[PDB]
């Protein structure tokens, strides 16, 4: 068929960026379904999925070639909201980096809707697929509670410095150090919650810095990643030089 | 040291307020950790004016006006410490709310000074009167002219009776200077009315525009700034014609309303004119003379550091920078095409803390010692992906070794926007080249997304990606020199941390080397101290009306008003 | 010439070996069909006119002028009206004009015959003729005295000519005024993605076809389709658009069930591979290898085709439109770490992408992905390449968007989508060839 | 009875004023045909006097010259005939004509930017969104909420971020967001702050009305602040307003700080919910929304108030419509936008100063209302125009001939046509109830007075003249257009000065004391608001506070930014 | 386009970019141009397309094949079509490399997309642009 090879780097952080792409990331905690509905903030834990409009069963579709063969997600099928999970991570060698994010979504989940800025990415799915999604990243590697955050608003953070305990700042404390694990006790939008969810213990810098997606010069430089580096000229030669002439 | 560490020092290692930054916050500009106290707004003494401002307003009008405890949460702003900036180049410190477009009356001065203003020749009136009515135009009828003009423009009768008038109270800030490449001409009319080329250019620059400009004579006219606030830009070619054909009509004993003064109409407002800039498409509609029409070689052009300092290129450069990004993102995107809160923020890195400034002196220093000096690499792709990448490489770790710059420029737009300018800058400077500059500065951006798996906010790299091909393109709608790209070039047409930048790359590849980048009729125009902004020394102004000491402010209505 | 064959909407092999010159719009008659057909076609709500007469809401936005209401049975009388509109659109009788009423007498269509844009500068005489006629047709029909001209007048017409468009009015086209254009080929590019969408019935392959007709044709009146562009667009155009060789359709029912925008990545990768439009370069250490193509036109519209694939089944998937944005940047940003080539339109897609992700889940402008068109400053960036997803996109929906086809584009989308050709453009193209 | 003018000529030329010596040398009867012309110059006007001394003391502070009388034409400076002044008509004050200049006159200019920083924006749609969505409920509770953030935010302070500049409250304490509505539940249930109460600021024939038009539909009256429209456009306004409308919703409904949902309160806002004041107008003139040109007459006769507050006296009415928009087109748009210098003061002041306007249309009413039997009542027909406007044009005509005083006033031909017209126009829509039929008495009364005079106005006067009568009734795609959806960018209204006001008061006298609008409900639920800083129900005691440098709501300054 | 070129008279209106001046033997060689543009003009050999020098070279008139206009909204493919058959042929004849060619294509462009219209540009008709016109119709009428 085809072997996908991702992207280009021989260390550590390129290496990191295929596990993220390819979904080669190791499960770190358990976070039960009930309490990752809670964090997310969008129904009550366990209660059953709102709906924008009727299940598809009850739908009279338009006749169209391309819906007879692509298969509707289950949440789709069944009429959810478009909602959403929002991560900030930490520029200190969080294990994720935005773009990553979105690509992990792009690669690994049908029907996704991710946005990638600086301080937040994004993911918009039919609710009940959106949570599979959410579960992944939240309960692997990719995310480090005390490096980052979950946050549908109020975001600032991932480029400051870090507070003396080692986690990254957030304006809203929806996620603290207690007792050496990372707890949580508000939405993702700052609303108190009727819970505290346990998160696990942050990795230390030196396990972040082994795991991180992120090229920080007194860890893993971007300066020598030469084969990305060599990539990004490439395909800005190619660009430049087609936009002229589209001519090989 | 870098050129950031007494900024980083005021920032991030002395008290602000009562912020506890000389203190229990107090930090090396190399640490990676802080504290996050969580005073709230109080520890910042402008903050707790705005509030005290606010409160006073709701109870005094009836209906709620500003109040920090409406911030989402109900958790107030300054959870973190509340940190200062200084002024690039300077050492004058303030907040941010020093700084914006609204707070700041020398940034609103800025922009009026430009949407107030336009060029009119004289070559073709004096022609129309010579040849139409066999009028013998002189130094002598020129300088009545301009006397009886003088009068006249601010909005004052010359011709009828029992007219009203604007009072001069209001408008002392409007008025018509005359500039020409005939040197005999230059001498006979009157001082008092001349923009003398010699007097304020360097031999080398009065040179260069005295060959482009050849013998003809040009108006520098600005109608007064009550006007243009009550107006808008495509007003002010309007207001210059009717005083201009008036003036004509006495000042050469024509009929007051011939075919004659028709022809001096087409001249003024259309043939012989020269506005900053034109009208711009339906979804974004504005006339003429406002931000959006403004080319960025208008507006390097309008800047005037490189007539005074034209031996430190560089901060030719970075002024340009400043000056640019605050009317293209503070007033124009995030204002005209926008508001609210608005972008002050993303503008401040052009002109805050000296670290583009840090940047922008390292890839030049780079590029002028390896290929031989300003202007002598060659523009080849090979020297912009050489001078793009080392200068990206040094800013990324800049950012990486000193935790307070990136904890400063918080936002990837303002890291991207930082670096690019400088990369394409270094490239300009170089290359003399603006299409190099450009392919540099979307190589920059493409290496820093790489570098931290992040860029700007989420629709930050439109432009970017369609970057880099649309360059060296010749499509209808994307091929174009870089000095004639502006505001309203397809791809640029929407987003922040771009369009004072590409400024700064067109003023880079001239800093030093030309007089002008693209106009020498709107170079010479703003040769003049009379012009309430300072375009030689920006960075000055913004800063001096932080402090609320900036003293030029034209347009206000306090002659006719109770205290 | 490069020949392609091309498929219907659902895979079936239509033609074989057509030479990719027979589907441009220079000589496609198909195309011209389609493009002269919507220049002369104009909707006119009779229903609408006898609301905003009753309620006298002249004008729009809120309006109502009081004491001005009139009580016209329009709707009761729309047999005589379409007679009499058909004659005073017609120049000779016989001619290539149509009037036809729609729903009940409560719309008409009308398409002014070709010599009224001819013999004419744009497409305006659409709107314009049809107003007149009206406006004329009602005057006569409902025996209106001189007074009361004018509030008929102003019923069909809105507030033109205060207003540049008819605000208010109750004659539309899917095109807009060409004083909108963004700049020069513009006009056909300014149809928003509802009116596709409802034009085509919500059938996604058509949708995308119509657009990708329109968009390209608008490439070429901009000026982009000559010399060393010509065989660059029509591989694109026809790839994207047209189905060809089936790569669009083949790959979404490939795809249709398991496959992500990464799947649609791959796919695209390994079938240009295999068609030795690209093939290995530089190999790195680390095992990565660069690619190089011998056909920059070809690998472009491989990457084209792959952007509709990803959009047809990651919008399929949602049954929505708005990841229509992160598919077109997603697809070809991945596709370059992939390959080390550029990606569809070297970049300017997922540029568009970017811009168009922000301005449609942000507070700034924009919207949802219906509202946006080829001229829109968002959207425009990309030489016809973009857009025919966002409208694709919009087809898929299952009821998500408040500002859907149904909400922006139903008397538009009534009368357009009556048009056969306009409806079915793949057929159409593949018939004339 | 003596005409309504006489008081006003008796100030103007049989009273002093400054040293003129119209209370003694130069006196006249105000039937007399002939005067002195004493040749005493500027100095004999305190005004001018102040003006040359400033002019003078910037010529000297900046070294260039300004200011100065002595400069007009042959050097023979104004004030050759005696400098006279003028009254606010209906009122005891008197001016110079230099106090009215809009670039002199703090409430001209703030009418102005009240109008250009102004928009109306629904809120079904938006909530509809949040409903549809996201499965929000929305209540008057989360509505207060809303309001009282979104007035916090509007002026343009922060909602969600951190360390963030925001605009200073001492400068914006203009801008402010309230609501009315058609539900009335609702219209109870909002904090009494916020809300623009339709039965308390309406007459209850009125408040039906617009409850009627509006039905259950819910609205935002948002002003920006005065600052931010004077650094910017008229384009701005929409788009500032939506940021702030925008951020709000992310915080009051717990919304993704930008998600898909945002992006359709987005187009909400700026689109689909949106009632701004005017759209774009063609490239010659190029202009995007909010700008004069684009103000049609029926918004602008909707955006002044004085219908609400005094029904009882129409004449009343049409005659404050004058005021506030002659103002506003001739000075501002025509004589500011479109042209600057000197300008159009004098072009626009029949309107608003010496009663004599208000004689004619007076007149022209109660030959009307007794002739037809009452406001209203007359048949829209030709013999109807024809015989208000030809003895209404007869009296204004034989008005200007009896008194020398009003002809001297009123000395530009284009004045009078004004003025008379104004009178044929407004007796007639208000006799007929119909703005097409007042035009047409405008464009007769035109007719009649060139023939009378045997000239009309300035050279380009009576382009839409002439044009006019004949485009009342048209249906050309470019000609035909009712009454109340004319204005500044109709084709043959486009350019002259002396109209587009005129046409304003009589789209206003065929509603004026008969309907709550003319043409936008919503346009005029917005400025029933005493909070607006400009007074739209008394204009002209507003244009002469400020004449008097008495008026004290003007909004935008940077003082409180810039040294004393 | 000659002297624009040579002068860097790039964008009109008093416009000069120093640095960018460019020296090319335009009229001299316009046989050669007449030939590349015809090429690049039409749609089909022998098609309706007309590329004539005229005036020692100086000059050359074009009309579009008819294709161009009646498979289009407008008439601008005569000014689009046109001014990128010029670029391109420039381009070609003078063998002007990637950096340079934006300098090409400002010159017979003018600021354009800068500017709405080709403003300092060297490709004109006797119609303005149609975003400029006063209301619908007004096209054919907007001829000085
Ligand atoms: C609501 C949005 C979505 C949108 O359409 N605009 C927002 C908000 C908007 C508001 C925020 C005002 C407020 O706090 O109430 C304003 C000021 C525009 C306005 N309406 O006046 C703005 N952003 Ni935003 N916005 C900014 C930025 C940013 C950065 C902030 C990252 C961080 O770590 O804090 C990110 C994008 C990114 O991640 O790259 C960002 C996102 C966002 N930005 C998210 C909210 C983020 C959050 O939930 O915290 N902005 C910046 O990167 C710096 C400049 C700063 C702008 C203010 C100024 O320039 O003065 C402001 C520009
Ligand atoms: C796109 C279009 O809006 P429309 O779709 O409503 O016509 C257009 N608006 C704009 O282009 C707005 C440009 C300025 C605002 C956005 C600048 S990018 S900086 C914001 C980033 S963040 O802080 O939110 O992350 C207009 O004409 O108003
Ligand atoms: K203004």
């Amino acid at each position: 068929a085809y072997k996908p090879q991702y992207y280009p780097g021989s260390t550590s952080v390129a290496k990191n960026r295929r596990k993220h792409m390819s979904d080669d990331v190791e499960k770190m905690r358990d976070i039960s379904d009930e309490d990752l509905t809670a964090l997310l903030g969008h129904r009550a834990p366990g209660s059953d999925y709102p709906s924008t409009h009727p299940p598809l069963s009850e739908i009279g579709e338009p006749a169209c070639s391309v819906r007879e063969v692509v298969e509707p997600t289950p949440g789709a099928a069944a009429g959810d909201r478009l909602r959403y999970v929002q991560w900030s991570d930490s520029m200190y060698n969080a294990p994720s980096v935005p773009y990553w994010r979105s690509y992990h979504a792009a690669i690994n989940f049908r029907g996704v809707d991710p946005g990638t800025l600086s301080g937040r990415q994004v993911n918009e799915m039919r609710e009940r697929d959106m949570e599979e999604y959410a579960k992944r990243q939240a309960e692997t590697e990719m995310t480090d509670w005390g490096l980052a955050g979950m946050r549908g608003c109020t975001v600032h953070g991932h480029s400051l410095r870090l507070q003396e305990d080692g986690v990254m700042f957030d304006m809203l404390d929806r996620r603290r150090l207690e007792g050496g694990v990372i707890v949580s006790d508000k939405d993702q939008v700052g609303v108190p919650i009727d819970r505290k969810v346990n998160l696990g213990k942050p990795m230390s810098e030196a396990e972040a810095a082994k795991r991180t997606t992120f090229y920080r010069v007194d860890n893993v430089a971007f300066r020598s990643d030469k084969e990305v580096i060599e990539h990004v000229q490439k395909v800005w030669e190619l660009r430049t030089k087609y936009g002229f002439v589209p001519k090989a | 040291e870098p050129r950031f560490k007494k900024s980083m020092e005021t920032k991030y290692a002395k008290e602000w307020g009562s912020n506890k930054v000389g203190s229990t916050a107090k930090a090396k500009i190399t640490d990676k950790k802080t504290k996050y106290l969580r005073l709230g707004y109080q520890q910042n003494p402008r903050k707790v004016e705005m509030a005290k401002c606010g409160a006073a307003i709701t109870k005094k009008r009836g209906l709620q006006a500003y109040d920090p405890k409406l911030h989402l949460a109900g958790i107030p702003m300054g959870q973190r410490q509340l940190t200062p900036y200084t002024i690039s180049g300077t050492d004058i410190v303030c907040d941010g709310d020093d700084l914006h477009f609204v707070n700041n009356a020398a940034m609103q001065q800025e922009w009026d000074d430009i949407r107030r203003t336009c060029v009119v020749g004289l070559d073709l009136a004096h022609e129309t009167l010579e040849k139409r009515l066999g009028k013998e135009v002189t130094p002598e009828t020129i300088n009545y002219y301009l006397e009886v003009l003088n009068h006249a423009m601010p909005g004052a009768a010359i011709v009828q009776e029992h007219m009203v008038e604007t009072h001069p109270a209001l408008v002392d800030d409007c008025y018509v200077k005359i500039f020409t490449g005939d040197e005999t001409l230059q001498d006979e009319v009157d001082k008092q009315f001349v923009i003398n080329i010699d007097n304020e250019f360097p031999a080398n620059q009065a040179k260069q525009i005295k060959a482009a400009v050849g013998k003809t004579s040009w108006q520098a006219v600005h109608i007064p700034t009550i006007v243009t606030r009550t107006e808008d830009g495509p007003g002010t070619s309007r207001w210059m014609a009717m005083q201009v054909g008036m003036t004509f009509i006495s000042a050469y004993h024509m009929c007051a309303g011939e075919a004659a003064v028709g022809e001096l109409a087409f001249t003024a407002k259309h043939a012989g004119l020269v506005e900053m800039g034109d009208m711009i498409p339906a979804r974004r509609a504005r006339g003429p003379n406002e931000p959006g029409g403004l080319s960025f070689g208008h507006m390097a052009d309008i800047v005037q550091t490189n007539r005074k300092g034209p031996e430190d290129p560089v901060n030719v450069v970075l002024q340009t920078a400043s000056a640019a990004t605050m009317l293209y993102d503070q007033i124009w995107l995030g204002g005209y095409m926008s508001g609210g809160v608005g972008f002050t923020m993303y503008a401040t890195p052009a002109y805050t803390n000296d670290i583009v400034d840090d940047f922008l002196y390292w890839g030049n220093d780079y590029a002028a010692k390896k290929y031989g000096g300003n202007g002598k690499a060659k523009a080849t792709i090979d020297t912009v992906k050489d001078i793009a990448t080392e200068t990206t490489l040094y800013g990324l770790e800049a950012y990486e070794k000193y935790p307070t710059t990136l904890e400063d420029h918080f936002g990837g737009s303002q890291r991207a926007t930082v670096i690019s300018i400088a990369a394409g800058g270094a490239t300009a400077l170089a290359t003399g080249h603006s299409q190099a500059g450009l392919s540099a500065w979307y190589l920059s951006m493409y290496l820093h997304k790489e570098a931290h798996g992040r860029l700007g906010f989420y629709g930050y790299d439109l432009q970017d990606q369609c970057g880099a091909t649309n360059v060296f393109s010749i499509a209808s709608d994307e091929g174009c020199i870089g000095e004639c790209r502006g505001a309203n070039y397809p791809n640029y047409a929407m987003n922040v941390g771009h369009q004072g930048g590409y400024t700064s790359v067109v003023a880079a590849a001239h800093a030093g080397k030309d007089a002008f980048c693209v106009n020498p009729l709107v170079k010479t125009c703003f040769a003049d101290e009379l012009i309430n902004f300072d375009f030689a020394d920006p960075r000055a102004a913004f800063g001096k009306a932080a402090l609320r000491e900036w003293d030029r402010c034209a347009g206000e209505r306090a002659f006719v008003i109770p205290a | 010439a490069d020949t392609i064959d091309l498929y219907s909407d659902r895979g079936a092999k239509l033609k074989s070996g057509v030479d990719i010159n027979d589907i441009s719009p220079m000589r496609n008659a198909a195309i011209k069909s389609i493009v002269t057909g919507i220049k002369r076609t104009a909707a006119v709500d009779l229903a609408g006119i006898e609301k905003t007469l009753a309620t006298s809401a002249i004008g729009g936005k809120g309006r109502k002028i009081p004491g001005r209401e009139m009580k016209l049975d329009i709707v009761k009388n729309a047999a005589a009206i379409q007679k009499a509109v058909n004659e005073l659109v017609q120049v000779d009788s016989g001619d290539d004009t149509v009037v036809k009423a729609l729903n009940g007498g409560k719309q008409l269509i009308v398409q002014v015959p070709s010599v009224r844009i001819d013999v004419a500068a744009e497409y305006v005489s659409s709107l314009t003729c049809t107003a007149s006629a009206v406006t004329q047709a009602l005057v006569s029909q409902f025996n209106i005295g001189m007074f009361d001209a004018p509030t008929i007048k102003s019923a069909v017409w809105g507030q033109y000519p205060q207003t540049l468009d008819m605000v208010g009015g109750n004659v539309k086209s899917i095109v807009d005024i060409p004083q909108k254009d963004e700049g020069f080929g513009y006009t056909l590019r300014n149809v928003m993605a509802n009116h596709l969408a409802a034009t085509c019935k919500k059938s996604a392959m058509n949708t995308a076809a119509l657009c990708s007709i329109l968009e390209n044709t608008g490439v070429f009146e901009m000026g982009d389709a000559i010399g060393n562009q010509t065989r660059h667009r029509l591989l694109a155009f026809s790839h994207q658009g047209l189905n060809a060789n089936n790569l669009v359709y083949g790959t979404t029912k490939a795809l249709g069930k398991t496959g992500t925008i990464g799947s649609a990545v791959h796919a695209c990768v390994e079938k240009a591979i295999a068609d030795k439009v690209i093939s290995a370069d530089k190999k790195f250490a680390s095992g990565y290898t660069t690619y190089k193509t011998n056909d920059v036109g070809k690998w472009n519209a491989y990457c084209a085709a792959g952007t509709l694939v990803a959009t047809l089944i990651n919008c399929g998937a949602q049954r929505a439109p708005q990841s229509v944005s992160a598919v077109l940047l997603y697809f070809n940003d991945l596709i370059e770490k992939e390959t080390s080539l550029p990606g569809c339109d070297f970049g300017k897609v997922q540029g568009a992408a970017v811009g168009f992700s922000f301005f449609s889940h942000s507070i700034y402008g924009g919207g949802g992905p219906g509202v946006f068109n080829g001229n829109h400053v968002v959207t425009r960036h990309s030489k016809g390449l973009a857009v025919p997803c966002v409208a694709a996109a919009v087809a898929l929906d299952a009821g998500v968007q408040i500002y859907s086809p149904e909400k922006t584009s139903g008397l538009v989308g009534d009368v357009f989508s009556s048009v056969d050709e306009f409806r079915e453009p793949i057929k159409a193209v593949a018939g004339a060839v």
